[PDB]
């Protein structure tokens, strides 16, 4: 309390001082989006704003005597009109395609830059940027199926040399299936940290669109700009919202659906090649799954998800109450033998129960009784709600 | 008005009147009375008699009573109530004194907030009275001797510490230390030693480790007595200690610090304990963590630039440094470890020179193994391979302290060579093999190079740079002597060349962290032509007040930063750039507040201004990946002058140097991709890269260890000269001179924690490794990790992170759980 008094002095000292240095440097506004001044290059900005011109986005549609020294090119001036240009004196002629998204300027609409082409700002964010927080240690039980997914989605991607040397093409689809919470999606999320190349997450229901066709455009552009890159992963979860069989009710029934799984899967395997993309789709229903779906070279590998072993049950245990605050004694191969038939959610959520358990009766260390009280409340209590008996009946 | 409240308002006259009276019968009683009054709402800290406070002005009637006649019983008690009275108002000189001339009786009795009153009154008239009132302090000494151990017993030891802090009277509070708060007052006092000056520094730490000493805590007291620099009080802890375990830990610490004391063969297990402070067991040790890591494969140069995922002499030489650091320390690699001859001549020129001193990289702390595989190129008659064979020599013998020296052995025979590119291996070699030693055979050996009239001035300046890495923070007069021999020797157009700036950085090396020892060498530096003058004047001022936090001459060198100049003459602003992170690093807060400097230098400064604010970012940030810094250094790593460029992704590889961090190898990635057609920036960019992946994830530059508490003045000593090296990258780096990135060798260790039993197995443990969080103030006991995860313990520690044992099965010599740590069984544990 002696120095209180400094204290309160010093920090409005501090506080006075933070405000007058912001008076000189900057840090305002933030509304329009403005930039620290710091980053503010105004003679650069000035010098750019008159060199550089806009270029009005069009669409290229014919070339007329590309042959010939006088090339004039249509183009579709997007929603503003369709002009007959030429193109400017610094891009080479063969640089401009038809089809293809040019950039012209404003007087004379000549062609000035190649473009990329168009992709809905929904695809484009489906691609992952942030790396999932799971690796391969994070999964238990599932030896053989993790190392069947890598040596598809993984391997080929890392080590290409091994493969072209023998002629050997590898698969290029990757199918996880099993009742819900066995680690599908966990496995997907282990290869998205561990992968290199782009990622993309797609969920069924964010294939499902107001209008006809939608559905369809997104999945082809989603494979255009998958192909843009040189390795490219695509995962598919929840692909039975979109993925389910076709069927004739009568009526229209899932019709646009159907159209967008059909879509899906010229992408996957039809005339034009698919490229190097290698998906991955994970789903709890695997049995509505269009058959022409669920075939080699659209997906090759079938990866069961099925429910973990004893081995997988202790693993999973060990994995999840690593970081427990247990006791010397726990018998992690007795709680595996206690809950048969339970995925590896149900496990982690025993291993949280019992620490709640234990820290309900405020103490620091779990003991094995609350491992026991947690499977009595999560196994056997909470059986009821459980969506295993229902779920393997479709896996 | 409260009855209660009015019977008190009634004592502010039938009381006083009581003392009123002519007769001394009706005083005792009244005045007791008061004083137990006082009391009776001492016992609610928030309760206060507000009625007294309308007894201020009746001091008037009572001002005779405690003044004008006898001090038995009528002064006492009456002074008493007046000094509770002036805990109210300012109280100066007033409080304390009538608590000094009244009743002496127990201090706690009058209320903890009245005696937290009267210590701050204590400390403000200490500071007033002069030496004069030595006849003054006779009351004061009882107060605080009393005053102290009342506040360890409530808990309020920090207090207690800001009392004997203030008086500059700490000595005694080691004399009423006990064992429940010997950890939380040592580690509120060397918390405080971070921000208070000298000679405060040395007292704070020295009262500390009396402390710690009297306690028999012996590592802490060799971490804190490192703090300190001094050699003999290193000896006598060392040797003060009976236990054999204790002192190996201590002698696990000092290999750690870079520090080896010469024990006398009378002293039980002299033999382990001069191998664990040579770290001669560090190879073993590294590569059995690596085969428990399961990382002892080669990693390829092509698996870390990833070409497939993108939709030359520098070309090869940036590769040849990339594998040298992936790889670094782990004794195999695809493409020099086996025939390398096609790789190594794929290099051309001074590539050469670094391609195969790369190859002394993955033989690092390796001597056996390592010089095992020189020998081959050893022989090679092309000029440069042999000399790059040279310097790879002290880079394998780096960090390890070998009793029979092999780098001098192989390295003395080319100091004095024809050629200059021999030399400049040997050199740079016996520096780095023998840095931070001190030895005067080495210095002896290699200090007439740098007067030899053959030694061009890039040899001269490669000289000084090792002469000052062997002789870092020892203030060697012979060292100094000579490079200012050749300093003064040289003319004005020869001290243009920028290996001239090397000759200041090893004097700076000389003096790295002494502080005020540089006046001499200063005023020997003024003699020297501008404008290398202020270059060298530079240097050596940051060198010396390295590490320090010293803000004045963090103000000094941003008044060197201010003028600016329409270069040539503006060398030296770069250098107080760097100066500001080199002085600054010491602790959290200063480099914190120091980022906002250098983002106000990058805005404002000119180019050679804003040419070293990278550098500076690298030596503040290194190996510590923080958000921030990296954003910063992305924002100009596409800077319109290349060498802000350049400086920029160099800084962002150092910054993540080691952490093999995702996010940071992205961004290296997509800039290797935008930099494609720059050979520069793509050259920067590949070192970036290589540095991201230093040692596989499992080394690091940082030059602090004991939890960021330590200094390793090799590792200062490296990176100082990689950065200072780094201020002319267009000719030094990118030119012929790239060898001096191997500098970085003698900042590279790994980020450890390995726990050996009593006899130096190892033993796997569960531990908790988590950020660290800061335990001052907050009493009992804290957490002092966050979002921490369990791992066995062969793990690597992140900058910041902490770890703590799991369970207590083990109980750890050390408190600091970082680099080799020895675990004995708790007696405690399964009773
Ligand atoms: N094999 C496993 N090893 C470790 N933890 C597991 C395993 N399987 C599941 N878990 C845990 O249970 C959680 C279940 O979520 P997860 O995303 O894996 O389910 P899912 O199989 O995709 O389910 P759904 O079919 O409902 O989408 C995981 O987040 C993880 O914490
Ligand atoms: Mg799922």
């Amino acid at each position: 309390s002696t120095y209180s008094r400094q204290i309160k002095q010093v920090e409005d000292d501090i506080q006075q001082l933070l405000k007058k240095i912001n008076e000189l440097t900057g840090i305002k506004e933030s509304d329009t989006g403005l930039a620290p001044p710091a980053l503010w290059d105004l003679a650069a900005d000035k010098q750019t704003l008159q060199s550089e011109q806009p270029l009005q986005v069009a669409r290229c549609t014919k070339i007329i005597n590309a042959d010939s020294e006088d090339p004039k090119y249509i183009i579709n001036v997007k929603q503003f009109a369709k002009f007959v240009v030429d193109l400017s004196d610094q891009v080479a002629p063969t640089d401009i395609e038809e089809g293809m998204r040019v950039g012209v300027d404003r007087n004379k609409y000549q062609i000035h830059i190649p473009l990329p082409p168009k992709i809905d700002p929904t695809v484009t964010m489906m691609q992952v940027e942030e790396k999932p927080d799971v690796t391969y240690s994070d999964v238990g039980g599932c030896k053989e199926q993790i190392e069947k997914l890598r040596e598809v989605v993984e391997t080929p991607l890392l080590h290409p040399e091994r493969f072209v040397n023998l002629g050997i093409e590898p698969p290029k689809g990757v199918l996880l299936f099993g009742p819900p919470g066995t680690g599908k999606t966990l496995c997907a999320r282990a290869v998205a940290n561990r992968t290199d190349a782009c990622f993309i997450r797609v969920i069924g229901s964010e294939l499902v669109q107001k209008y006809v066709g939608e559905g369809a455009r997104m999945v082809r552009e989603l494979f255009e700009m998958a192909r843009t890159k040189k390795a490219c992963l695509i995962f598919f979860d929840e692909i039975d919202a979109i993925g389910g069989a076709r069927f004739d009710d009568g009526a229209g029934g899932d019709n646009e659906v159907q159209r967008t799984m059909l879509e899906l899967i010229n992408q996957l395997d039809g005339f034009d090649p698919r490229g190097n993309i290698k998906v991955l789709m994970a789903t709890n229903r695997p049995d509505t799954l269009d058959p022409a779906l669920m075939r080699p070279g659209r997906l090759d590998r079938k990866i069961e998800f099925s429910l973990p072993d004893l081995e997988g049950r202790t693993h999973i245990f060990k994995i999840h109450a690593r970081s427990m605050s247990v006791e010397r004694d726990i018998r992690f191969e007795l709680l595996a033998r206690l809950c048969p038939n339970s995925t590896g959610a149900e496990i982690r959520s025993v291993c949280t129960e019992a620490g709640m358990f234990a820290i309900r009766a405020r103490r620091k260390i779990a003991t094995e009784k609350d491992f026991l009280e947690a499977v009595n409340k999560v196994i056997k209590s909470y059986a009821k709600f459980s969506a295993t008996p229902r779920y393997m009946t479709y896996n | 008005l409260s009855e209660e409240d009015k019977q008190l308002q009634d004592e502010l006259e039938m009381l006083v009147e009581r003392l009123g009276e002519k007769d001394t019968s009706l005083y005792r009683p009244a005045l007791e009375e008061l004083r137990r009054q006082i009391r009776s709402s001492t016992t609610s800290m928030t309760s206060v008699p507000k009625p007294l406070k309308f007894l201020r002005p009746h001091y008037g009637k009572l001002k005779e009573i405690y003044e004008n006649m006898a001090p038995g019983e009528n002064k006492r008690f009456a002074a008493d109530i007046i000094s509770v009275l002036a805990m109210t108002m300012s109280g100066e000189r007033e409080c304390l004194k009538y608590r000094l001339v009244g009743s002496q009786e127990e201090l706690a009795s009058w209320g903890h907030e009245y005696v937290r009153h009267l210590a701050g009154e204590v400390a403000k008239e200490w500071q007033e009275l002069d030496d004069a009132e030595k006849v003054q302090r006779e009351p004061l000494l009882t107060l605080v001797k009393e005053i102290v151990p009342y506040n360890m017993a409530h808990n309020a030891e920090h207090e207690a510490c800001d009392l004997l802090m203030e008086i500059e009277q700490v000595d005694m509070l080691e004399k009423d230390i006990d064992e429940n708060a010997y950890a939380k007052v040592c580690l509120y006092l060397t918390s405080c030693v971070n921000y208070v000056p000298e000679p405060e520094n040395s007292a704070l730490l020295r009262c500390a480790l009396g402390v710690f000493r009297k306690f028999s805590r012996f590592p802490e007291a060799l971490r804190l007595a490192l703090m300190l620099n001094d050699m003999e009080l290193v000896e006598d802890i060392f040797t003060s200690c009976k236990d054999v375990v204790v002192q190996k830990q201590m002698a696990f610490m000092l290999g750690r610090h870079g520090v080896f004391l010469e024990l006398s063969e009378d002293v039980e297990e002299y033999e382990d304990l001069t191998e664990i402070m040579s770290n001669v067991q560090l190879n073993s040790n590294f590569l059995a963590l690596a085969r428990e890591l399961d990382i002892m494969e080669p990693k390829v140069p092509d698996d870390i630039y990833k070409t497939h995922l993108e939709n030359s002499a520098r070309m090869n030489l940036a590769s040849s440094f990339v594998n040298g650091f992936v790889n670094a320390a782990f004794g195999q690699d695809k493409l020099l470890t086996d025939d390398g001859n096609k790789w190594l001549y794929k290099n051309k020129d001074h590539g050469m020179l670094s391609a195969a001193a790369s190859l002394g990289m993955i033989l690092l702390w390796d001597v056996d193994g390592g010089l095992t595989q020189i020998d081959k190129y050893l022989y090679s008659s092309e000029d440069y391979i042999k000399s790059g064979a040279l310097l790879a020599c002290g880079i394998v013998n780096s960090g390890v302290r070998n009793e029979c020296d092999p780098a001098l052995a192989l390295l003395s025979d080319y100091v004095l060579h024809n050629s200059n590119t021999m030399r400049l291996g040997s050199i740079f070699g016996l520096g780095l093999a023998y840095a931070g030693s001190n030895r005067e055979d080495v210095l002896t050996l290699l200090l007439p190079v740098m007067g030899d009239s053959k030694s061009s001035m890039e040899v001269a300046g490669v000289t000084a740079l090792a002469c000052g890495m062997i002789a870092v923070g020892s203030c060697n007069g012979d060292v100094t002597s000579t490079i200012l021999q050749t300093i003064m020797e040289k003319s004005e157009t020869e001290l243009k060349d920028t290996y001239a700036r090397w000759l200041p950085l090893g004097l700076g090396l000389n003096h790295l962290g002494k502080g005020e020892a540089i006046e001499a060498i200063l005023a020997a530096l003024e003699v020297v032509s501008e404008p290398f003058r202020s270059f060298a004047n530079t240097l050596v001022d940051v060198c010396a007040y390295a590490g320090s936090g010293n803000v004045l001459k963090v103000q000094q060198l941003l008044h060197i930063c201010s003028e600016h100049f329409d270069a040539d003459m503006g060398a030296h602003q770069g250098v107080a750039v760097l100066g500001i992170a080199l002085i600054a690093m010491g602790e959290e807060i200063g480099a914190e507040m120091a980022l906002r400097t250098f983002g106000h230098l990058l805005r404002y400064g000119e180019p050679t201004l804003r040419r070293a604010v990278p550098l500076a970012l690298a030596l503040i940030s290194v190996s510590n990946p923080r958000l921030n810094i990296l954003d910063t250094l992305s924002k100009f790593s596409h800077d319109a002058d290349p060498e802000v460029s350049y400086n920029s992704i160099f800084a962002m590889g150092m910054v993540g140097s080691g952490t093999n961090n995702a996010r940071l190898a992205a961004m290296l990635r997509q800039l290797a991709q935008y930099h494609a057609k720059d050979p520069n920036n793509l050259f920067m960019v590949r070192l970036a890269q290589g540095l991201t992946h230093l040692g596989k994830g499992t080394l690091t530059l940082c030059p602090y260890h004991s939890d960021r508490q330590l200094m390793s003045q090799v590792a200062v000593a490296g990176l100082l000269t990689v950065l200072v090296s780094f201020l002319d990258v267009r000719n030094i780096i990118l030119g012929k001179s790239h060898y001096v990135l191997y500098g970085l060798v003698a900042a590279m260790q790994p980020r450890m924690l390995v726990t050996f039993d009593e006899e130096l197995r190892p033993l796997p443990v569960s531990v908790r490794v988590g950020q660290a969080v800061d335990v001052v103030g907050q009493a009992g006991k804290p957490k002092t990790i966050t979002g921490f995860q369990t791992h066995t313990t062969p793990v690597l520690l992140a900058h910041g992170e902490r770890a703590e044992l799991a369970t207590e099965e083990f109980l750890p010599v050390t408190p600091i759980l970082e680099g080799f740590v020895i675990l004995r069984k708790n007696p405690n544990y399964d009773l």
